[PDB]
C-alpha cells in the first residue's frame, strides 16, 4: 500500500518478468494441495484428489491466471487498492463466503512461488516489499465483509 | 510430519538441505526481520544488519534444532522440551511469530532448492513446521 | 486440557455443565450462525431459525461429543477419530471455523455459569477446546 | 462499523449499563491469564505470576479502565472508527509493536466478559452486533501497520 520510490520501482520491475499463466496456475495449485480445505470452494473443477491431478487440471491453470491478472492490477494501482478490489470483495463475501484468512494464505503461497521462480533475484529486501503488496491486496478484498 | 508419507517426504527434503541448514536458517531470519518488522523486538541485543555475525550464529542454532527434530519425528515434545520452556515461559514469544518464521523458511528453501521444492514436499514441510511450532508453544 | 491442573479444571467445569451440554451446544451454534454468517454455508440442509428442531438435535450431538472428550482427555485422537475424518476429509471444514465455535461455546458458558466461569477455568477450557479443534483438523 | 438502526440502538442501550472499571479490569486480566504471551508487553506492572496476582493488580484495573473508555469512544463514534483510533494505531504499531491478531483476541475476551456480566440479556442477536463493533475496532487499530 505504501512503498518508497525505490521499492515501487523494484516491485514493478519484477512484475514485468512474471508469467501470469505459469505463476497463477502454480500458486492456485499449491494452495489447493497445501491447505486442502480450500478445495471445497472449487468443487466444480472436477478431480482434485492428489497433487498430480491438481497441478495438471486446466480449470486450475485458467482460474490461477485470472487470479494473477487481478493481482497485476493491484500492483499497477498501489494507491487505489480498495477501489480496484471493491467488486471482487463483494463477490468473495456475499456470493462465495470465503473466510478472509484464506486471502493471506494465498498471498503467502504466491510469495513462495515467486521465490521459487526467481531464486536469488528474489532478495530479502524485495520479498519484504512483496509482503507489503500481498497484505494490501488481502486487506482490500476483506473490506466489504 | 505426522503421517508416514509426510515423514518420508520431510526426511528426504532435509537430506537435500544437508550442510546448508545453518545458512538457510540465517537467511530465513533475515527475510523475517525485513518482511515482518515486529519480530525485531525479540532481538534487542543483536546486531540485525546483513551478514551480522550474531544472526549467522543464531541461524546455525535454528538449523541444528530443525535437524534435531527431523531425526526425532516420533517424539518431538521430548526432543524439543528445552526449547518449549525457553520460547513460551522465558521469552513469551507470540505464537503468530512462528507462522511468520515458517513462511520465511519455506521461502528460503524455494529460493535454493527450486527443483526439489515440489507441491507434495511443500505440503509435508508445512505440516512439519506447524508441528515444530505447536511443540514450541505447548506451554501456552 | 494438557497439564494435570488443566485436566482437573476441565473435568470440574463440565460436571457443572452436567445435563445442560446439549442445550448449550445448540445455543452456541445459534450464536455462531448469527455472529459469523460464513459458517451457515456448511448447513444448507438445516432450518437455521431460532428453536429449529435440527439445530436443537445437532446441538445435542456436539454436547455429547464434548462430554465424550472430557472423559477421554488422555487419548483425544483415539476417542474422536471418527469425527476427524468427517470434518477434515468429508466436510473440509475451514480450520478458522473451529476457533469461532470455540468462542461461541465459551460465550454461552459465561452466560449460564457466571460464578463458575472464573479466569483459571476459562483458561483451561480454552486449551481444552483448542485441543479438541486440533484433533478434528488433524488430517489437514 | 455498519449496523441497522435497531442494532445501533441495542448496542448503545447495553453500553449505558457497562461499568468501564469492573469490565475493563476483568477483560484485561483475563487476556493476560488466557493468552499469557501478552504479559510480555506489561512487564512494568509487576507480579503477573498467577490468576490471583493478575486480577487484583491495581495497574491491570487502571489500564483496563482506560482500554474500555477508549472502546466506549468507538461505540459512540461508529461511523468514524478509523479517525477515532488513528493515534492509538500509531502507538501500538510504531512504539509498542503489538501484532494486530492480539486486538481480535482482546475484542473476543471483552465479548465473553459482557456475556458473563449480563447473562441472558446478552442475547445471540446482541452478541452478533457486538462482534461487528469488536471487529471494527480491531480493524481501525490495525490500519497504520
Ligand atoms: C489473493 C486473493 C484473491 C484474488 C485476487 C482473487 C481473485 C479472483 C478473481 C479475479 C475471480 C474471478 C471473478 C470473475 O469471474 O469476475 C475469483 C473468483 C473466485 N474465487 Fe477468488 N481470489 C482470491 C482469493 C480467493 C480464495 C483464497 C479463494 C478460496 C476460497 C477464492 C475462491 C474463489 C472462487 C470459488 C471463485 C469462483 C470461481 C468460479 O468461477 O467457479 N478466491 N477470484
Ligand atoms: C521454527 C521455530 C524455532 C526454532 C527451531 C528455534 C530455535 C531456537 C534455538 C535452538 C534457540 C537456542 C539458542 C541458544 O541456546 O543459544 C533459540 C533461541 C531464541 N529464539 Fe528461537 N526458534 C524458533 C522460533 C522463534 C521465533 C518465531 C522467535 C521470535 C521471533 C524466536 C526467538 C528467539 C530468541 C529471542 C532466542 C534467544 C536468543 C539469544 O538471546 O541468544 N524463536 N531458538
Ligand atoms: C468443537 C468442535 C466440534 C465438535 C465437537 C463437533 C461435533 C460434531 C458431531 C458429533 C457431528 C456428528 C453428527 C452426526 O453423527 O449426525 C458433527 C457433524 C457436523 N459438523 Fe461438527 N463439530 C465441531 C465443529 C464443527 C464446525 C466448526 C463446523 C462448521 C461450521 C462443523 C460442521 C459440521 C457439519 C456440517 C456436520 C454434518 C451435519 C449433518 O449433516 O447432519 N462442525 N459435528
Ligand atoms: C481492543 C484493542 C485495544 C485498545 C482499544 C487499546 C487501548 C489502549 C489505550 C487507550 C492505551 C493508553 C494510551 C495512552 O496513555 O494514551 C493503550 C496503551 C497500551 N497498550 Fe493497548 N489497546 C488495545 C490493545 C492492546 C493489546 C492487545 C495489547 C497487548 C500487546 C496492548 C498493549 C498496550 C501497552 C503495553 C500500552 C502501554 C501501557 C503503559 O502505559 O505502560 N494494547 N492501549
Amino acid at each position: 500500500v505504501q512503498l518508497s520510490g525505490e521499492e515501487k520501482a523494484a516491485v514493478l520491475a519484477l512484475w514485468d518478468k512474471v508469467n501470469e499463466e505459469e505463476v497463477g496456475g502454480e500458486a492456485l495449485g499449491r494452495l489447493l494441495v497445501v491447505y486442502p480445505w480450500t478445495q471445497r470452494f472449487f468443487d466444480s473443477f472436477g478431480d482434485l484428489s492428489n497433487p498430480g491431478a491438481v497441478m495438471g487440471n486446466p480449470k486450475v491453470k485458467a482460474h490461477g491466471k485470472k487470479v494473477l491478472h487481478s493481482f497485476g492490477e493491484g500492483v499497477h494501482h498501489l494507491d487505489n487498492l480498495k477501489g480496484t478490489f471493491a467488486a471482487l470483495s463483494e463477490l468473495h463475501c456475499d456470493k462465495l463466503h470465503v473466510d478472509p484468512e484464506n486471502f493471506r494464505l494465498l498471498g503467502n503461497v504466491l510469495v513462495v512461488v515467486l521465490a521459487r521462480h526467481f531464486g536469488k533475484d528474489f532478495t530479502p529486501e524485495l520479498q519484504a516489499s512483496y509482503q507489503k503488496v500481498v497484505a494490501g491486496v488481502a486487506n482490500a478484498l476483506a473490506h466489504k465483509y | 510430519v505426522l503421517s508416514a508419507a509426510d515423514k518420508t517426504n520431510v526426511k528426504a527434503a532435509w537430506s537435500k538441505v544437508g550442510g546448508h541448514a545453518g545458512e538457510y536458517g540465517a537467511e530465513a531470519l533475515e527475510r523475517m526481520f525485513l518482511g515482518f518488522p515486529t519480530t525485531k523486538t525479540y532481538f534487542p541485543h543483536f546486531d540485525l544488519s546483513h551478514g551480522s555475525a550474531q544472526v549467522k550464529a543464531h541461524g546455525k542454532k535454528v538449523g541444528d534444532a530443525l535437524t534435531l527434530a527431523v531425526g526425532h519425528l516420533d517424539d518431538l515434545p521430548g526432543a524439543l522440551s528445552d526449547l518449549s520452556n525457553l520460547h513460551a515461559h522465558k521469552l513469551r514469544v507470540d505464537p503468530v511469530n512462528f507462522k511468520l518464521l515458517s513462511h520465511c523458511l519455506l521461502s528460503t528453501l524455494a529460493v535454493h532448492l527450486p527443483n526439489d521444492f515440489t507441491p507434495a514436499v511443500h505440503a509435508s514441510l508445512d505440516k512439519f513446521l506447524s508441528s515444530v511450532s505447536t511443540v514450541l508453544t505447548s506451554k501456552y
